[PDB]
């Protein structure tokens, strides 16, 4: 059994708190007064009982990692890292973000990109194709030349549409 | 066998309510004190457990229990900024202007630390606004002392 609690500490024949969360150390108590704590100020943090004389800095959101903050820490919580809108999480930790990719001519979206995953992209099958690099756009149809009274002078593909001509 | 004191008192620290339960079903003395003269109530009180302190309430915790500093839970509650276990010892009839060894009150140790809301609330209680500790010194001295503006302006004005 220490000559303090768990929750103290000893100095100069005396038992002095820690400080509390939120709060760090100025002074030591004496016989006359408890130990001097201050307020961790507004971008600062401490979450545990402490002897400690600096706060930790409330984490910073680096838009050049494509990070917001979510939500302001507290005196004895972090601020808390969310993507920008147009990025998503490079993984599950969320530390920084990349920017959404577009699916490259010859693909289209499957699945449009969140804030927790990147625009998936599907080949275009037969009958569909994409012509631009986008973030947005689905494959679309190829053109029916027989609703124009034409035929197919040159095939599709993923990348072109159609081109429709006359009969020979 | 008083064991199954210290076994409580290890249970109260770990906030484990249904190991504390289950001691006091089984004759815990719910009055066990450690070395430095802290009951179950005053472990639960300085972790902020409140469901612990109302069980030992329950099972008839004396709530003006002094440990070897004369400090009692209310002194450890307002001290360590739990505002519901302050009101709960309150209406359990912990004493307001208790003093511990160095003449401080639960209302110095509030305003010591900063806790606005819990001062407030001893105030309401009755507590002693003039109180002076072994210096000397009120509680709006300390707040003052402290950097607490805002408690020291609540103190001088309810002086
Ligand atoms: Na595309």
């Amino acid at each position: 059994p220490t000559a303090c609690r768990e929750k103290q500490y000893l100095i100069n024949s005396q038992c002095c708190s820690l400080c509390q969360p939120g709060q760090k150390l100025v002074s030591d108590c004496t016989e006359f007064t408890e130990t001097e704590c201050l307020p961790c100020g507004e971008s600062e943090f401490l979450d545990t009982w402490n002897r400690e004389t600096h706060c930790h800095q409330h984490k910073y959101c680096d838009p050049n990692l494509g990070l917001r903050v979510q939500q302001k820490g507290t005196s004895e919580t972090d601020t808390i890292c969310t993507c920008e809108e147009g990025w998503h999480c490079t993984s599950e930790a969320c530390e920084s973000c990349v920017l959404h990719r577009s699916c490259s001519p010859g693909f289209g979206v499957k699945q449009i990109a969140t804030g927790v995953s990147d625009t998936i992209c599907e080949p275009c099958p037969v009958g569909f194709f994409s012509n631009v690099s986008s973030a947005f756009e689905k494959c679309h149809p190829w053109t029916s030349c027989e609703t124009k009274d034409l035929v197919v002078q040159q095939a599709g593909t993923n990348k072109t549409d159609v081109v429709c001509g006359p009969q020979d | 066998g008083s064991d199954l004191g210290k076994k409580l008192l290890q249970a109260a620290r770990a906030g484990q309510l249904d190991e504390v339960r289950e001691l006091l079903k089984a004759g815990a003395d719910v009055n066990a004190k450690d070395t430095w003269g802290f009951t179950p109530l005053h472990i639960a009180a300085e972790s902020g457990h409140l469901e612990i302190v109302e069980v030992l309430l329950k099972a008839g915790a004396d709530v003006n229990a002094k440990d070897v500093q004369g400090r009692t839970p209310l002194h450890i509650a307002a001290h360590s900024g739990h505002l519901e276990i302050v009101e709960v010892l309150l209406k359990a009839g912990a004493d307001v202007n208790a003093k511990d060894f160095r003449g401080w009150t639960p209302l110095h140790l509030a305003a010591w630390s900063g806790h606005l809301e819990i001062v407030e609330i001893l105030l309401k209680a009755g507590a002693d606004v003039n109180a002076q500790d072994k210096s000397g010194k009120t509680p709006a001295d300390l707040a003052a002392r402290a950097g607490h503006q805002d408690i020291a302006e609540v103190l001088q004005k309810a002086a």
